[PDB]
């Protein structure tokens, strides 16, 4: 679509890495995952 | 801005619509038609069909639709749940036609070509790969995978035996199957509602009916660990709670804000969150730990997620189940309970301040329960929630029995038995 | 009558003496590269060895004995509705470019 | 003329038997399997069983595989969960050379960055080979789900460990489980004094109980792999007891009276109560066992089968059943003296290969540090009564189970039921 | 290889633990 996406997929590239207690802060999951594909989107997943 | 519109047709479809005069309109296709429907013979038809969607139709070919759905700046997209597939095309309030075409065509009549097909099965590995790079895609599917037995078990993703070899006829009767109109709810937000029933009448009637009936999900109570060596360990650890929209399903909710179910202020303490305070009291570390909340029309899994440095797993994982034990043992305040309300009423509204929420939670209305309630109900179903009901759902999950799936260094983790 | 004529070019065209197809004979542009490539595997295996059979012959400068001849009235065109369908894609795109 | 035994003050031992044959076959075993691994650690001796023919101290690489091959020599290492053995194999007037390799392999290794590196592919390849076979990922799936640690571990390192096993983690391993006192020279065609002055001339470097594995710890857990192949391949198995006792004993003859093999080609295994028990009911291709594993501190008892994914679940309740009916009291004598004979003649039959001669007496040297020869064994096997048969099998029925299954597991039962 | 008949796949499950050896010219085996 018209819209970059908040992030682009790179497969084989590591993403990034979180080495504070302030980063870890909203990783831990609490819904379950969802998968979404885009014609002409990135795709995400969400939990 | 008008008042949403719901009916039913003689078909069974559901069509919902919503005229908010906003500039661009957006129109979704609810299905039940997630992994759940899956058997052991199938695994990946429906991830594979989810990245389906712009393969050439009756109606239209795969250049057609990418260049058609381009040149009006819209959008196509495929969300899936485990219980559902949602098919959205959105664009501006004068292209809607071109993209409800498009969008009719795709879900009613895939051709699903033998070549267009082999040169997909490269992305379910692309799609999955990418997936996995988040730590959490996969302690969820092996969370799934070890709760249950059969249904639910099912991933959302491919398995990678499973890729290269999903055929053509897997599809086709999946969509005979599942894309059945007593399946599906067309929803759309920023249209009229005629319009809505003309485009429901124009095509989705493939047999009026419930298409093949999946099978209940049956817990199991398994222990999936997944030794990689991460120098994180993400943990989650579940019991099972309830199916979505009940009382206790509710009471699940609460229990989940009173435990703490993400953060609210940016890089904060998680001061209201019980189970973080918890945890933070003596591992000093970091860490990360939620409760966890999945419900589905005939079960759900209530638990703890914990994100933890390697050595610190266990003290982390018990010091949130001692938390949830405590909370089991009756101590859990009213302020406490009110100010859990007040997030999950607060978050629940927020959810539908975009398009995208309004529609997925009408559309996820439509499927599941076959009516939609405004959210003024949905608060005071919240708020009459009562202490002893969030003791209890605490009480059931310390009681019941647990599924684990842990991913890492897990030489300091514990079992579900230790 | 006009299936005289064409019945009388298939046999002098002669490309049944060496059991092939009229299908096997197609000049091979990008086109008809990709009707090939979306044929159903054992079409394309028949494909195949029906050509590889007919240049060893044409090798030998031999042709196959008048029982083995593709018969006119048998002749599948096979490869037709795959090339039409790669020609409308063609089309088409060509269409939008313009 | 018999099995000449000395334990040195270093704790090593040396087993000799001349049998004046024209081969010589010299086997060094060591407490060094998989068990011996951590969390951090896990595929290190994998690579080092890969790893026989890197540089050490006293030769290069190329001068022991160009120095093993001159003389047409056979250097193999053949690794289980709790051992590993080295085994140099040739004739009996070149047996001093390759001892003299073998000694360099196993207390002078260099681990040399760029070798090591070089080796990292060799894991993947290895695996692959091994995971060829159905039951190797079955059962490094079941050893993974019947333990919660050191049994656990897997033969094959871990696909996440490959490329990251280290020169220092290596040189770690050898230096705390290659010691004297967890090391049995084992020598058939060559004499005990020369196997005694090359063992303490080279073996008494590291001197000591090195590092301790813990306790393998039973968790009674389930791993299920789906992939669809033909063929489902489940293990069944409850805790047994551990090598060294009567009870390994009557589950040993409890295995023969249910079937552990078979003895004739492409026979129907008759005498066979379970897979008798399999073929009333399924009359579609299946192979049922008895799968016995005794170590040194536990052991696995219980049932594996292959079958058809849609006849899985007939086929390993049948199994599951027969048992039961063993436990409930209902075993014979004759069934029993047949399973007796089938034991006795199969271990007989074992040590027939200098290969499995050496193994044997390797196996005892570490697990029990003496010599018993075949005939105490078979009265052990002889003492075992017709109730530690039923339990055997009323333990392996009441007791908590760990259950691994591959294939296509839709109609695959879980453990629970 | 392929496994179609219960004569072939006679003696194809396990009994005892599996044991992995590797050599200097012999292929690595299991057992």
């Amino acid at each position: 679509a018209a819209l970059p996406a908040t992030s682009e997929s790179p497969v084989l590239d590591a993403k990034r890495s979180f080495l504070c207690r302030e980063s870890l802060s909203g990783q831990a999951a609490g819904r379950p995952l969802v998968a979404s594909v885009g014609l002409n989107v990135p795709a995400s997943v969400r939990y | 801005p008008q008042d949403l519109e719901f009916t039913r047709l003689p078909n069974g479809l559901v069509i919902a619509s919503l005229e908010n005069y906003a500039p661009a309109s957006r129109i979704g296709l609810f299905i039940k038609a997630g992994s759940r429907y899956e058997d052991s013979n199938n695994l990946g038809t429906s991830h594979l069909l989810r990245l389906a969607s712009s393969l050439t139709t009756k109606g239209a070919s795969s250049f057609k639709i990418t260049r058609g759905i381009e040149a009006v700046g819209g959008k196509l997209s495929v969300t899936s749940t485990r219980e559902s597939m949602a098919y959205t095309v959105e664009c501006l309030r004068d292209d809607i036609e071109i993209l409800m075409e498009f969008l009719l065509n795709v879900t009613a009549a895939p051709e699903f070509r033998r070549w267009e097909v082999a040169a997909l099965q490269s992305q379910l590995r692309i799609d999955k790969a990418v997936a996995f790079q988040n730590p959490q895609a996969q302690v969820l599917e092996n969370l799934h995978a070890a709760a249950y037995r059969n249904a639910l078990a099912n991933s959302l993703y491919c398995p990678d035996y499973r890729i290269g070899k999903v055929t053509p006829d897997q599809l086709h009767y999946y969509v005979q199957n599942h894309f059945t109109s007593a399946r599906m709810a067309l929803i759309g937000l920023g249209v009229s509602h005629p319009v809505l029933k003309q485009v429901a009448e124009r095509f989705l009637n493939m047999r009026g009916g419930l298409g093949l009936s999946g099978a209940k999900a049956k817990y199991r109570g398994g222990e999936i660990r997944d030794q990689n060596g991460d120098s994180l360990v993400h943990a989650a650890l579940v019991a099972e709670s309830a199916a979505t929209g009940s009382a206790e399903a509710n009471a699940f909710s609460v229990l989940q804000h009173v435990l703490g179910a993400g953060p609210h202020v940016k890089r904060g303490s998680n001061a209201t969150s019980s189970l973080y305070q918890a945890v933070a009291k003596g591992v000093h570390q970091p860490f990360d730990v939620s409760a966890f909340n999945a419900s589905y029309s005939d079960s759900g899994l209530f638990g703890i997620y914990t994100i933890s440095q390697a050595a610190s797993a266990g003290d982390v994982i018990k010091s949130a189940y001692d938390q949830v034990k405590t909370i089991a043992q009756g101590n859990l305040s009213n302020t406490d309970v009110q100010a859990a309300k007040n997030k999950l009423k607060a978050g629940y509204l927020m959810s539908v301040e975009s398009s995208e929420g309004f529609l997925d939670e009408v559309g996820s209305q439509a499927l599941v329960a076959g009516s939609y309630v405004q959210p003024s109900t949905v608060l005071q179903q919240i708020d009459s929630v009562a202490d002893a009901d969030v003791i209890n759902a605490a009480k059931k999950f310390v009681s019941g029995r647990k599924s684990m799936a842990a991913s890492g260094n897990l030489g300091h983790t514990p079992f579900v038995d230790e | 009558w006009l299936e005289g004529i064409r019945k009388w070019y298939y046999n002098a065209a002669g490309f049944n003496k060496l059991g092939l197809m009229r299908d096997d004979t197609i000049y091979e542009d990008d086109d008809v590269k990709e009707a090939i490539r979306r044929l159903p595997e054992n079409l394309y295996n028949d494909r195949v060895f029906r050509i590889k059979r007919a240049l060893d012959l044409t090798m030998r400068q031999q042709i196959l004995p008048k029982e083995q001849w593709t018969k006119y009235e048998e002749d599948k065109f096979y490869l037709e509705p795959y090339l039409k369908e790669v020609i409308r894609e063609r089309k088409e795109r060509e269409e939008w470019a313009k």
